[PDB]
RNA sequence: CGGGGAAACCCAGGUGGAGGCCUGUAGCGAUGCUGACGUGCAAAUCGCUCGUAUGAUUUGGGUAUCGGAGCGAAAGACUCA
RNA sequence: ACACGAGUUGUUCGGAAACUGAGCACAACGUUAUAUCGUUUUGUUAGGAAAGUGAAGGUGGUCGGCCAUAACUGAAAAGGGGCAACAGAGAACCUGGGAUUAUAUUCCAAAAAGAAAUUGCAUGUGGG
RNA sequence: CCCAACUGCAGACCGUACUCAUCACCGCAUCAGGUCCCCAAGCAUAGAAUGCUCUGGUACAUAGAGAAAGGUACACUCAGGGAAGUCGGCAAAAUAGAUGCGUAAGUUCGCAAGAAGCAUUGGCUCUGAGGGCAAAAAUUGCCAACUCAGAACUGCUUACGGCGGGGAAUCCAACUGUAUAAUUAAAACAUAGGUUUGUG
RNA sequence: AGAAGACCCUGUUGAGUUUGACUCCAGUCUGGCUCUGUGCGGCGA
RNA sequence: CACCGUCUAGGUUUCCGUGCUGUAAACUGAACCAACGGGAAGUUCCGGAGUCUUGUUUCGAGACAUCUGCCAGAUGGGGAGUUUGGCUG
RNA sequence: AGUGGUAAUGCGAAACACUGCCAGGUAACAAAUCAAUCCUCCCACGGUGAGCUUUCUUUUCACCAUAAUCCACCUUGGGCCUUUUACCGCGUUGUUCGGAGCGGGGGCUCAAGAUUGAAAAAUGCAGCUCUACGUACUGUUGUGAGUUCUGCGCAUUAACGCAAAAACCUGGGGUGU
């Protein structure tokens, strides 16, 4: 309680609380895994606008 | 040299409970703290802690199940049913 | 004269349950909207053994549906269950091992475990380790499902009841023979007292009905009826058959 | 011991207060009736129990 | 670590420190002398001998269960001589 | 033993203030001809409106758009009180003394024999 | 208004003596009974065994004088015989540490087992091994702390304390454990193991 | 000496325990009405 | 007996759907105290965040008993009270 | 509106200032083996006093002390980083470890100590010397044995898996903006 708070931390992310092995394995799925959400995301909007002209480019065909 | 003849880990015992009594737990108590094997890890490090708890000493992971062997055969009969009853809905 | 030893049990004195050492209830997480409609992610922190139970339990962390924080669940683990396994909880959840949806949607000759009685009484069927039940059938006009108990006997459901997926865990206990009465003294440290158990032939007759005499004998048929009072109901209580069972094996229950 | 309450210990002082003799000019009073104590506690014969 | 073998596996020297294991203090009990004492040191004690002594072990404080009731590894034992 | 006279000194030591445990049972509720009865920690009372605390802002005397001090409005905190451990938790003081007939990690006074640690509140100096 | 280092002031309540036991508590009492915790020296020795000793404590438990018979002992011996004594080897005797060798039937192969049974042991003077850290370093320097084996020489009156007697079978209970405080500790009870019953 | 025989018997004296003794009582079960309402019917008299 | 009115809207899907933005073996991240927009920088009022209540907290059972109270009968050493003649070499 | 180092992580006179809400950690528990701290015992060095002396004994006995609290920072056990990549190697009395990164080379840290200092000689003890609880001076090793403090735990036999909470600590997010 009467100590500073640099014998109890350490100057980076979740210092004092995380150790450096697995701070940087939750900034390391913080990216990859918000990032694979975007490839899914942007592969299923990109698949409801190919089926918007699948069949309403069958309006000149019959 | 090797030490006794055929009673092995239960020779702690010495003279007592039972010839065949001794042999049913033969094959659990050497069952249980053997090392198993950490398919997630690749390694042969599954200590069992407490009744069903198992931990690979190299991985860390703790995996629930089997009260003296790792995976109980009931288990991979299950396993297999709740494979193939997800491919048959996919 | 005076009072059985299992009518003094009831009083619930010095035979309580030793459950200081217990964490608490093992139970599904509260059937919620977020149940009904979807599915909840979950993930297994800790695998984890109390005294007094043969199974392994475990922490799974869900996010509170309403509020910022987590909810801390303990559940009791199946075979397989894994610390960062992700339990899916709820109706859209998939059929995998550790998930916990509806018994309609989880498909014929499956084995589930913590299946519940009715609808959200959080798990009350198949608990004990190394058990699981067997769904049987459907049945859509009455919205039940039949499944088979760890026992066999038969038990239809309401298929809105969830249920979750495995052997329960830290099977095969009972196969090892407990060779000391040391080992059955910490057994049942954890449980309650009831140990060691004296016979009623050993016992005078002012305490069992069984007790006294000359040779230890029971006097009377130790078959007695189901409408003894207490006190006189001891002994093989409304035996339909006794003997040594030579033949099948017929399941037990009403 | 050590322990004691203060209640405790104000009534083991009453008791020492009252563990003193009759003095000698109450027995040359006029209706006189007291030669010696009747109250005398000795810490060993009758214990107090407080 | 050594040795034998085509292999299955056997054979030896250490290491290690398992056990309701053994001898044996303290502790906890109380076998025999049918010892001493038996208006005692004592309304149950003394002496030697004996049981056990890592365990179902011993123990303090705290708590909880009682009168036709309590509690009991069960002797109708124990519940302030 | 008896009579008489004395003797126990604390910011830090033990307790309480101030922890929880096995448990207890006040309120509430139910019961009972009768409360002297039951429930009352598996997260936790009671058919069960037991929070009197207050984020942010508005109102108007203070310190260089931040504070802080005074009175209206209202986000957010489900789950009433109190006990139970002088061996568990917690706990800031250590020596020296020629200082007693008897008390001392308790008394020692300007060279405290002295050396500290800690809590509350306050000035001044200095910094934002 | 925030904060630092300092300073200035104040730091409340209760306990505190003595005991904790062969005299301070409980057993009617200054009762050989019981009663939780901490500290814990030297030598012999495996040693919280047991024997003796520096520190601390004590000489307090009615004493004196003193060869009866009879007793009681945490006291001894006893020639020849050696359980003939006796319900019964009850009581005593005997065995004994350590080291080397050796060990049967039976067996759940773990044991039985310290089976049984043999041998050695002193004192003294030496000789071998068993190591460290300081500069073919495969060797020159210096040095602690002990243990074991061997060897001559010499002595025994077998000489502290402490410390299994052993074997062949029969009965019963598997085992360690519990158990009639104050006449029964057992073969009883418990036990693991086996079975049954009720129960979704 | 110890102590109104702990054996045995007597008493219209007990008490612990037992049970197809005698008289009952809780408990368990079973029937009746009740709590107990609303519809479409069916077997009945 | 007809009609009207209460009676409105909607993720996804090529009318269905039935309250929906995530997963379809699983391998330990994060998520709060509203951004933003409209209609009349600060207010007020809306949307974001659908509206509606012949009302039940929600699910299951349901006029059963898994409820309540009285009668009625079987059982009933679990327990209570009491008794267990007399004469008598 | 904190800031260094590739990184393990560092830097505190007063801004590296504050905490509706959230999440962690501390409190918080565990064998045996080996190594073992304070301290005790012994041995070795000596100094002071005392005891023995027909003989012997470079001799026997006593004493030789350093409290908290600071301050500055050589070992031997943990964790890790970076660089070389290694599939036999490192290591323990001991049941094992390594491409999921061994071993070397450089490091960063943590824990237990050691050391220099402030306290502290002014104190303590035993001697002794001088004209009254008086004074002036003199003195202040150990590869021995025992030590649970520690190393020490996701830590014991286990169908035994080993309390809780207050209080506190750090972060996340926010404010400062
Ligand atoms: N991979 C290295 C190998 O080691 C080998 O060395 C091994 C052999 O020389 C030798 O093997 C022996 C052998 O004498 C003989 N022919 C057969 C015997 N089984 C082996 O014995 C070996 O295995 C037994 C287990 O049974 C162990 O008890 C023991 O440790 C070991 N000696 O002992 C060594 C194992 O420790 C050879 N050098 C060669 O094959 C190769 O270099
Ligand atoms: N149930 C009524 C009670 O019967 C008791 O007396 C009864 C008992 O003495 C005795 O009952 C016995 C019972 O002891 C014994 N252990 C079992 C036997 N089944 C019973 O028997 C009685 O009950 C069954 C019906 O269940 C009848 O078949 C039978 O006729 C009848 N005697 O038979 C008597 C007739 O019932 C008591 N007199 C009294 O408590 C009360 O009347
Ligand atoms: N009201 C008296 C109380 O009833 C309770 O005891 C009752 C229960 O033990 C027991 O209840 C049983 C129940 O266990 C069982 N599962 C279902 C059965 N319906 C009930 O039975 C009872 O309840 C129903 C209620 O209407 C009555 O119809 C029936 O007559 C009655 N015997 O029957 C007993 C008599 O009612 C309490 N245990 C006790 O404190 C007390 O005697
Ligand atoms: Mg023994
Ligand atoms: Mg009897
Ligand atoms: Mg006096
Ligand atoms: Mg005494
Ligand atoms: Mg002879
Ligand atoms: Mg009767
Ligand atoms: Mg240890």
């Amino acid at each position: 309680r009467l100590a500073s708070r640099h014998e109890k931390s350490v100057s980076r992310a979740y210092g004092g609380v995380l150790s450096h092995d697995q701070v940087r394995d939750r900034v390391v799925r913080a990216f990859l895994v918000e990032e694979q959400r975007i490839v899914k995301q942007a592969l299923k909007e990109h698949s409801k606008m190919k089926l918007s002209h699948k069949r309403t480019a069958n309006k000149k065909k019959s | 040299a090797k030490r006794t003849v055929k009673m092995g880990v239960m020779g702690r015992y010495g003279t007592r409970y039972g010839a065949n009594p001794r042999k049913r737990a033969k094959k659990l108590e050497v069952s249980q703290h053997a090392k198993h094997f950490c398919s997630f890890c690749g390694k042969f490090a599954f200590r069992r802690k407490a009744v069903g708890i198992w931990r690979c000493d190299g991985c860390s992971k703790t995996v629930a199940g089997g009260a003296y062997t790792l995976s109980t055969p009931n288990n991979s009969t299950v396993r297999s049913t709740v494979r193939r009853l997800r491919e048959l809905a996919k | 004269g005076k009072t059985v030893l299992s009518c003094r049990k009831g009083n619930g004195s010095v035979y309580q349950v030793h459950g200081h050492k217990r964490l608490g209830p093992a139970k599904l997480r509260i059937l919620d909207y977020a149940e009904r409609h979807g599915y909840m992610r979950g993930v297994v922190k800790s695998i984890e053994h109390e005294a007094g139970r043969g199974a392994a339990l475990a922490r799974v962390e869900f996010r509170h549906p309403y509020k910022f924080r987590r909810v801390k669940e303990l559940m009791v683990a199946p075979e397989g269950m894994f610390t960062g396994q992700s339990v899916f909880c709820g109706q859209k959840a998939p059929l995998a091992i550790g998930n916990v949806l509806p018994l309609g949607q989880i498909t014929e000759g499956c084995i589930v475990c913590n299946v519940e009685a009715k609808p959200g009484d959080r798990g009350t069927l198949a608990r004990a380790s190394g058990d699981y039940c067997i769904i049987i059938s459907h049945n859509h006009e009455t919205g039940r499902t039949r499944l088979k108990l760890p026992s066999g006997q038969k038990k239809s459901v309401p298929s809105t009841s969830r249920a979750m997926i495995g052997i329960i865990s830290g099977g095969g206990r009972i196969e090892k023979p407990v060779l000391k009465a040391g080992n059955s003294f910490y057994r049942f440290r954890g449980k309650r007292n009831c140990w060691p158990k004296v016979r009623g032939v050993a016992r005078n007759p002012v305490e069992h009905p069984h007790g006294g005499g000359n040779h230890q004998h029971i006097g009377h048929p130790s078959t007695v009826s189901r409408h003894s009072p207490p006190g006189q109901k001891v002994g093989l209580i409304a035996a339909r058959r006794t003997g040594r069972i030579r033949g099948g094996k017929a399941v037990k229950g009403a | 011991g050590r322990f004691k309450p203060l209640a405790v210990k104000k009534k083991y002082a009453k008791k020492m207060n009252q563990n003193k003799p009759v003095p000698y000019w109450i027995r040359l009073r006029t209706g006189n009736r007291i030669k010696w104590n009747e109250k005398r506690r000795h810490w060993r014969r009758t214990k107090l129990n407080y």
